[PDB]
DNA sequence: GCAGACACTACGAGTACATA
DNA sequence: TTTTTTTTATGTACTCGTAGTGTCTGC
């Protein structure tokens, strides 16, 4: 036998184990004590516990007509128009005794993935055999899964954890796997994590595994400080045109090793959702495309990045 | 037959105007192993004429017996595409702009299967080939780019003989490879020289005042002069110093439409200028001719102190539209900064 | 007993004909005596060598009869898509070294793969041949040729050993074409092959067929200057002291007239932007004057290189410089 | 005023989906000794001629000489709707432009017409020189159409030599060689399989790959393929339509490139 | 024996020992091969940085010479790897069982970054479902070509650009084993014209061993031709010093006489202009031109012309700094 | 030098049909005892071995030892044209890379010379174990094939069970459940038929399906096949030519997990 | 034994889109 | 309170129609 990854070894078996988003977990734990749940999509960042949830609610829902009431189906499958047609609606019709409250339970897990003609064909068969089956999907970019099927769920939406959500699941692993700490490197391992639970597990396996102990600079000579946090602060310095400290991050940046798309792409990221002026993001936008175009068509350089920044500081003292 | 084709000379000896490069052509490709031609100048020139000439001169009387020749290709997305191409029983004549951007693909197959076959009879026709690419500056990038490998490897069996406008558009890959053969334009006096010579020909009297006028309206263009040569005879036969010259009716158009553009500056106006260019783009008037056209008119109502400016903003603008794909884009976008620059001009 | 133009019959055979790029040679030279030859990348101006030297390497690595089996060439004028790379590249690159030279002279334990004008490859295309030279570098070796390294991937610039090709000197390439002229019983002025050297900048292929063409048109006389002036395009004094005197004049309308004389004579604007820069760099203009004039000239040659309309370019360079000059008036 | 009738209804249903892909029209000329098909490609490199003669006709009725033509598009979506063993008519009138074409089964009330537009074509006759040749060889028809799809997995173009040991099929590429010579199997039960050689000068030519695979789908219609070329002839492909005729088939000689370094 | 490679694959870190820079990345990984509990791991960072060679060492590690073909399946951009190869091939190695001896598999894809989003979205469940039998290792060198449940799935280790103090063993040893002539002054200039890529570092030392038969700064610098530090200082003070004929000439003359290229001049001039103390303006504006001016040099344009413009954007701001004090 | 002789040349043919959609090059071993091909597919799932013996050949000769990658999708595009009464002539120099597979056509006159290209893919010798096997099953290829097919339909991957009773086939697919089980039919008069049992051990595994139906491709090979099967090492399916050799196959087990319930 | 009918997979063809 | 159409140049993925072809039934 291996040993499983943290990830994976500690992933929560009962709907009260999950972390994150209060009211629908509550709702979810509800609906599983109970039955009769509707058709559910659950829309939100990676590592929410998306997948988590819909598996533990079928899990608690059906329990020991796991086997033969559940069909769960991933991006791995196939899912065209002929597996909807012959395998979704023959499972659909499909008699499997349950108990009252219990229905047949069809996960459709990243339906992104998913033809706009599957999830067309996906509709009727929705709609007609509800009484005996039920839906669950679950999404990262909710625009993806057509408006038709949208309405035929309750689309619920996970948010990205809060830094106490994780906490206690970092309190709930490190006692069950008796791990060393201190409160600033569980700091780092937050701040490194970014609202991503995989990556908080990942990182403090990777620090338990390679020192054994949880401090600051343990955490960060193997994980990394995150991207655009960095990229947020050098648009801020160019934002008042200042390009001395602009190109300071940009020279820190570049000699971590990150190639220009990435920094361009963490750069675009930044100034869309940056707090200034509604012309001077435009105008900003504008120059990232410009030098974008340059980046794409060969030329990538520490130059262009810097005459990138110049001409973000001149855009502002030009009126 | 019009005059532009019935008094074409045939031989490089019977050329009236550039006999020096006469001369110098007739002894470069006496011996045969003259390189390949980059045949350049403006239109109307006679740069077809010293490249017929120059095939006339190689092979024998042969060239002159032309034939329509068709062949499909097949794109890398598999969608076949008919291309034309004037062959003769020495030289064949290919138009690759006539595919759009699948020029490429016409180079790299079209081009290979010429270029990479020796000549049937090798006693009547002589040692090599000559491929004519007619218009080789509205070649993309990439098929200049397919080009160069094939006037390489095959020269000693397939010459080519390149023909432009603007060398400018050549990749200097091409323009290393070929020798360049400059054609300018006949001045007035080889323009009157060539009209009152045809004139005479057919039996007519052509004054100078009017072969004068006629070499003038049609900018230093041969083939368009002897158009409104023989349209001035056909509409009327006494030759008087100030008959009215036709004139084609795009450019009179270009030139209301500039005149427009000077009469206001609003955003209607602007619409129906954008209204006026799509018309003028329909009929398959290319777009920097329209900008050179646009630019010719609107520099005359312009004030001594405003021509550099205009004339900035039309090449940025011109080379912005090279840039792009959608013509009406750019083409609006000068009009607006020319009538923005025209209001700020005037109102102060 | 045919004729063949002189860029092909003095074409490079072997390595030691190659001029001016004395470090590759070396390089190939000292891979012909049996060292490690690594992944090559053949960059620089045109005409300088690229596609010869590792043709004429090539010929004396195989020999004639092993260069069929060892060697893929493969340049623009055929697909190079991601399926050709990942097909017919890799069922190459996958191939034994089989059959030895029957003259006796080494044979190298490796086959050659030729990209010439890797330029026009895409960036898929290119991704595709990273872990084929990783791979299989034990039984065949790459060698990309192109014109601008920033077109070229940078895992496949980290792969290949860059050689940039210098453009040649002026003492190289006047001995290059005096041993040519020598070779072809013709005769050429000091001024003349002076002119050609300066007219070629650098470009071999230029300079030998421009010498071809002046043997052609003089049919075997003294080549002089004026052959290679007017063989060349070269734009005569009179028309930039014509075009300078319409820029201090100050009017557009004598500009005007300069640039459409300039265009209707069939007169490159690459030609006019070269000797125009040479003008402006030699005279007594004030610096900033000069500076503004040659970023002008440098934007319009730019635009030049996208291939705009030539008299658009010419008349705006025109009236910058005609306001330039006219600023101080 | 032309009216044939035929024998069987699968000759052109073995005769009509050969030309699928090599000539863009069907020009049929009516003589009183019967049909003729002369036609060519696009590209100009195979010549095809079809000669029925009026006896094996169950009626054959002619006054005129005249020359029309037929398309491809709409005639191949016909021939599908068409019978196997059926008898096929057709009706074309003096003055009409529409050619009438006619499936009917042999013992039925109604008749079925899939009438097409007349495509009015101005060509010549080339004129073959029918000149002797180099070699004139007999061939199975079955074993030419295997051994045309054998050499289609090779290259794309194949060399074809004929001398006094037999006829020798090459086709060189980048994965091998494949080299077939027929020859000498006189000792067998049947008189198709009967390969005999008539003449002797040898020549060797290459042909192009795919003109010889858009042939080899009409074998059926013959029992037996004549084979005939020369050095600077076209190579000529004869087949015999059983007693109403025969068929000749042209390939001019694929162009050969150059040999470099 | 003696064998013909070039030296970046006759000299590869078969061991992680060999590995020079990433110590801490190195020990986390050792470790967690001891202990048996090697998570999906994701390799990025710059080329040339050895992301490759340590999944290398680490298969070669784990798994023996005589069952290696049962362990790993090593899929690159040169295979087609499409979604039928994530839905048929990889997930048939996934979910199953090894022929020879029992033990945990591994799934190498280098040049992730270069996979489609759709076998890239294919790839979670057999990662997720399927990892206690097989981990899979990505490996890429721009991580915003990565979908972000790939990242979340596998621990990210940013291999990061070769310091060159850790550097200059790996080479001393490479000059050592090939019997090379080598000063400081070439070892210097090859960790600084290397610019933290172990790659191009052994393919200069290779091709300079074979044009000249000694390392030395000068032999370096002429066979890589990049222009050394003083002639790029000589550049700036002609451009900050003198008029615009005179830096115009004596550029030239340099240019011609050592025969350089203006892209390592830009790149040069870009380094040396963030350290000289300019005004915010002046480097504002200094930064704008040399970037269109090596955006410029990307076609075929004349290099005289972009030198005369590089001389330009100098004495423009000549008098801005002098009128500055 | 390396000169093989194929004594008929439909054993190489049902051969390479079944590895033809399997494996993905062709890795010959020649030594003086014979010739060996142990590669994998391109899944690294299934394993083939082949050892045909230098007896069954006509005249077999080998001086030095070769390793023989040769792509197999070329490969079985030449056994397409191949006979299966006729003559195989495998050969390969010493220092050379063309594989001259030379044979008849099946109308029995030409020599036909076809080339091969050698690659040099490096390969790590893959140490079979030989262990001993705690289920041995004698089975006729024919019954073995049938009812493969037959699961085929049902499911997507079949639990194989073996005990003291006999070998019992089932298939959880998305229509239910199909149950095979097989035993002591011995009592027939063919000799093939027969289903034996030799070991003790009652092991279950599951494999996909989509290489089982792969496996049995080498039905005309072998009247019988031994199904080898054990709890660790996995499944075999071996086919004995009768004068030829044997065909050796492997096939690992998936992985399932059982329900925490 | 050979002609007709059945489903089977390989292949050709048309279409959409590729970002946050 | 207002709706037509094929161009961009590859690479990949999806979906559907069609065509050899192995195999089964029957007189
Ligand atoms: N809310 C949560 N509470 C506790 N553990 C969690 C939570 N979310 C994620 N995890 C852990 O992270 C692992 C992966 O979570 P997933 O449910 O697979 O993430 P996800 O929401 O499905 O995101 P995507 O779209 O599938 S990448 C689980 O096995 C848990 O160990
Ligand atoms: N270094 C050189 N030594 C000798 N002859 C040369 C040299 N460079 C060029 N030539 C001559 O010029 C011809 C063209 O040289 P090429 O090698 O094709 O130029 P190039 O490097 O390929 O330019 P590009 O990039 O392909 S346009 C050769 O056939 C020679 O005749
Ligand atoms: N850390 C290192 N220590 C020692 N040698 C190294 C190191 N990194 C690279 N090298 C050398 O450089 C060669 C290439 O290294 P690679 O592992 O292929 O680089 P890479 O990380 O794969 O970069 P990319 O993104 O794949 S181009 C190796 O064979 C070594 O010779
Ligand atoms: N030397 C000449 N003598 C008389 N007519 C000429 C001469 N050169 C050109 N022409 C006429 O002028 C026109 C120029 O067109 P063409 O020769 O095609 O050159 P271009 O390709 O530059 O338009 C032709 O129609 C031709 O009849
Ligand atoms: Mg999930
Ligand atoms: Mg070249
Ligand atoms: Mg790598």
């Amino acid at each position: 036998h291996y040993e499983l990854p943290w990830v994976e070894k500690y992933r929560p078996v009962k709907l009260n184990e999950i972390v994150g988003n209060e009211d629908t977990v509550s709702r979810l734990e509800v609906f599983a004590r109970e039955g009769n749940v509707p058709n559910i999509i659950i829309a939100g960042p990676p590592g929410t516990g998306k997948t988590t949830s819909i598996l533990c609610l079928a899990r608690a829902l059906l329990g020991p007509a796991l086997k033969d009431a559940m069909l769960e189906l991933n991006a791995s499958n196939d899912r065209g128009i002929d597996v909807v047609r012959n395998k979704i609606k023959m499972f659909a019709q499909q008699k499997v005794t349950l108990p009252k409250g219990r229905h047949k339970i069809i996960i459709l897990d990243e339906a992104d993935s998913m033809t706009d003609g599957a999830q067309q064909a996906l509709r009727r068969t929705m709609e007609i055999y509800s009484k005996t089956t039920r839906f669950a999907l679950a999404c990262n970019a909710s625009d993806k899964i057509i408006e038709p099927i949208q309405s035929r769920c309750a689309v619920l939406r996970y948010t990205k954890l809060t830094d106490a959500q994780i906490l206690t699941r970092l309190m709930n692993v490190i006692e069950k796997e008796r791990v060393p700490y201190t409160d600033d490197g569980l700091e780092a391992i937050i701040f490194t994590a970014q609202g991503d639970m995989r990556q908080a597990l990942n990182n403090l396996q990777s620090t338990f595994s390679g020192f054994g102990f949880i401090n600051s600079e343990n955490v960060f000579k193997v994980c990394d400080e995150p991207h655009p946090l960095l990229v947020k602060e050098m648009i801020q310095h160019c934002v008042n045109a200042n390009i001395d400290e602009a190109y300071k991050i940009l020279a820190h940046l570049w000699h971590l090793g990150y190639s220009p798309e990435d920094i361009i792409g963490n750069i675009f990221r930044v100034c869309k959702t940056f707090q200034m002026a509604e012309y001077l993001k435009l105008e900003f936008i504008k120059e990232i495309g410009y030098t974008h175009m340059k980046i794409a068509e060969g030329v990538n350089s520490l130059l262009q990045m810097a005459g990138l920044l110049a001409r973000l500081c001149q855009k502002t003292m030009a009126p | 037959s019009l005059w532009v084709d019935k008094y074409r000379p045939c031989s490089l000896g019977r050329l009236d105007y550039h006999k020096e490069q006469a001369a110098q052509l007739r002894n470069l490709v006496q011996c045969g192993d003259f390189p390949h031609l980059l045949v350049y100048g403006p239109s109307g020139a006679g740069k077809k004429t010293r490249i017929m000439c120059i095939l006339r001169e190689l092979y024998g009387v042969g060239v002159e017996k032309l034939r329509i020749e068709h062949q499909t290709i097949t794109t890398p997305s598999k969608k076949k595409i008919e291309i034309s191409t004037i062959a003769s029983n020495y030289h064949l004549e290919v138009n690759p702009s006539d595919a759009g951007n699948s020029d490429r693909v016409v180079i790299q197959e079209m081009l290979k299967t010429v270029a990479q076959s020796q000549q049937l009879e090798t006693n009547s026709q002589r040692d090599f080939k000559v491929v004519l690419l007619t218009e080789v500056d509205k070649l993309t990038k990439d098929a200049q780019h397919a080009l160069r490998r094939t006037m390489e490897k095959y020269m000693s069996t397939c010459r080519l003989i390149l023909c432009c406008n603007s060398t400018s558009k050549v990749i200097p890959p091409i323009r290393s490879r070929c020798l360049a053969v400059r054609v300018p334009a006949p001045s007035i006096e080889d323009i009157c020289h060539v009209l009152s010579t045809v004139c005479k020909k057919e039996g007519l009297n052509l004054p100078s005042q009017l072969a004068h006028r006629l070499a003038e309206k049609s900018c230093r263009n041969l083939r368009k002069a002897l158009l409104m040569c023989e349209a001035c005879r056909v509409q009327q036969y006494p030759f008087t110093a100030d008959q009215e010259i036709p004139e084609t009716d795009w450019e009179v158009y270009l030139r209301e439409t500039a005149n427009a553009i000077v009469s206001q500056q609003t955003p209607q106006r602007l619409l129906e200028v954008r209204g006026r260019l799509y018309e003028l783009l329909t009929h398959c008037i290319p777009p920097e001719i329209i900008m050179k056209g646009l630019l010719s008119e609107l520099l005359h109502n312009c004030d001594g102190q405003l021509k550099g400016e205009v004339a900035q903003m039309a090449a940025y603008y011109e080379h912005r539209l090279q840039l792009g794909s959608k013509a009406i884009y750019h083409l609006e976008a000068f009009v607006a900064k020319f009538m923005a620059l025209y209001k700020k001009f005037m109102e102060d | 007993a045919k004729p063949v133009p002189w860029v092909e019959k003095y074409r490079p055979k072997c390595v030691d004909e190659v001029a001016f790029q004395e470090e590759v040679v070396a390089v190939l030279k000292k891979s012909l005596e049996g060292a490690d030859l690594p992944n090559l990348l053949f960059y620089g101006p045109p005409g300088t060598g690229k596609t010869s030297t590792i043709l004429a390497a090539a010929r004396e690595l195989f020999g004639p009869e092993l260069f069929r089996l060892r060697v893929l060439e493969l340049n623009a004028s055929d697909e190079r898509g991601i399926q050709v790379v990942r097909e017919k590249v890799k069922n190459f690159a996958q191939l034994t070294v089989s059959g030895s030279r029957s003259d006796g002279k080494p044979c190298p334990p490796f086959k050659i793969v030729i990209l010439d004008e890797a330029d026009s490859m895409t960036s898929a295309a290119q991704a595709a041949l990273r872990r084929t030279m990783e791979k299989e570098s034990k039984t065949t070796r790459f060698c990309l040729i192109c014109n601008y390294v920033s077109r070229i991937i940078e895992p496949l610039t980290s792969r290949c050993s860059k050689f940039r090709f210098k453009p040649l000197s002026d003492k190289i390439q006047q001995q290059r074409l005096l041993d040519i002229a020598k070779k072809e019983n013709v005769k050429i002025s000091d001024e003349g092959i002076a002119y050609l050297v300066k007219v070629s900048e650098g470009d071999l292929r230029k300079a030998i067929t421009f010498l071809q063409s002046a043997t052609r048109l003089t049919g075997g006389k003294e080549i002089t200057e004026k052959v290679i002036t007017d063989i060349a395009g070269v734009i005569p004094a009179e028309k930039i002291d014509g075009v300078f005197a319409a820029c201090q004049s100050g009017s557009f309308d004598k500009l005007e007239a300069v640039v459409k004389d300039l265009i209707d004579e069939g007169h490159a604007a690459t030609q006019l932007v070269n000797q125009l820069h040479d003008v402006v760099v030699e005279n007594n203009l004030s610096d900033k004057q000069k500076s503004i004039i040659t970023e002008k000239l440098a934007e319009v040659d730019k635009c030049l290189a996208d291939g705009a309309d030539e008299h658009l370019q010419l008349i705006s360079l025109c009236a910058t410089v005609m306001q330039q000059l006219s600023q101080n008036c | 005023m032309f009216e044939a009738r035929l024998v069987q209804g699968s000759i052109l249903k073995k005769v009509l989906e050969a030309l699928k892909d090599l000539i863009n029209e069907a020009c049929w000329d009516i003589s009183s000794s019967g049909v003729n098909l002369q036609s060519m490609d696009s590209s100009h490199v195979s010549l095809v001629q079809l000669t029925l003669r009026s006896e094996g006709f169950d009626t054959y009725r002619c006054d005129r000489n005249l020359a029309m033509g037929v398309n491809l598009t709409s005639m191949s979506k016909i021939l599908k709707c068409a019978g196997n063993e059926d008898i096929i008519t057709l009706r074309a009138e003096d003055n009409a432009d529409t050619l009438a074409l006619v499936f009917e089964a042999p013992n039925q009330e109604k008749v079925s017409d899939y009438e097409m537009k007349l495509m009015d074509l101005d060509v010549e006759q080339l004129g073959i020189p029918e000149q002797e040749y180099s070699c004139v060889v007999k061939m199975p028809s079955g074993e030419f159409a295997r051994i045309c799809r054998d050499l289609s997995h090779i290259g794309d173009a194949v060399v074809i030599s004929c001398a006094k040991d037999g006829v020798k099929f090459s086709a060189s590429g980048e994965l091998g060689n494949g080299n077939i010579k027929l020859s000498q199997t006189s000792n067998v039960d049947k008189e198709e399989e009967a390969v005999t050689i008539e003449m002797n000068e040898p020549v060797q030519l290459t042909f192009a790959l795919r003109y010889l695979n858009f042939f080899t789908k009409a074998t059926p219609l013959s029992s037996t393929v004549t084979l005939s070329m020369s050095a600077d002839v076209p190579l000529v492909v004869e087949y015999k339509i059983a007693d109403m005729g025969h068929l000749k088939y042209y390939l001019a000689p694929k162009i050969e490139d150059e040999e470099g370094s | 024996k003696i064998r013909n490679l070039p030296w970046v694959e006759k000299y590869r870190p078969q061991t992680l020992n060999d590995l020079i820079s990433h110590q801490d990345i190195l020990s986390t990984i050792q470790k967690f091969i001891n202990e048996d509990r090697l998570p999906h791991l994701l390799l990025y960072g710059p080329p040339g940085t050895g992301k490759t060679s340590t999944i290398l060492a680490c298969a070669k590690q784990l798994y023996k010479d005589k069952e290696f073909g049962s362990m790993v399946l090593e899929l690159n951009a040169s295979d087609d790897r499409g979604i039928d190869i994530i839905r048929g091939p990889i997930l048939s190695f996934a979910s199953t069982r090894t022929i020879f001896k029992k033990g945990f598999k591994l799934v190498i894809l280098d040049e992730a970054d270069a996979m489609t989003q759709d076998a890239q979205n294919a790839l979670r469940r057999v990662i997720e479902k399927f990892t206690e039998n097989t981990r899979f290792c990505l490996i890429c060198n721009y991580l915003s070509k990565i979908i972000p449940a790939l990242q979340s799935r596998c621990t990210r280790f940013r291999f990061g650009p070769l310091t060159p103090e850790l550097m200059v063993p790996r080479l001393e040893h490479v000059v050592e084993e090939e019997k090379v002539d080598i000063s400081e002054d070439g070892m210097k200039a090859l960790v600084t014209l290397s610019s933290g890529d172990m790659r191009r570092a052994l393919n200069i030392l290779q091709s300079t061993n074979m044009a000249f038969g000694k390392v030395t700064e000068e032999t370096v610098y002429t066979c890589t031709g990049h222009p050394l530090k003083s002639d790029i200082a000589n550049i700036l003070d002609w451009m900050l010093n003198q008029d615009f004929t005179t830096a115009y000439r004596n550029i030239t003359e340099l240019k011609t006489l050592k025969g350089l290229a203006l892209h390592d001049i830009l790149t040069e001039i870009h380094l040396f202009v963030h350290r000289v103390d300019f005004p915010s303006s002046v480097r504002i504006h200094l930064l704008t031109k040399m970037a269109d001016i090596e955006y410029r040099l990307s076609v075929g344009t004349n290099e005289k012309i972009q030198l005369s413009s590089l001389i330009a954007a100098f004495q423009v701001t000549r008098d801005l700094i002098v009128a500055e004090a």
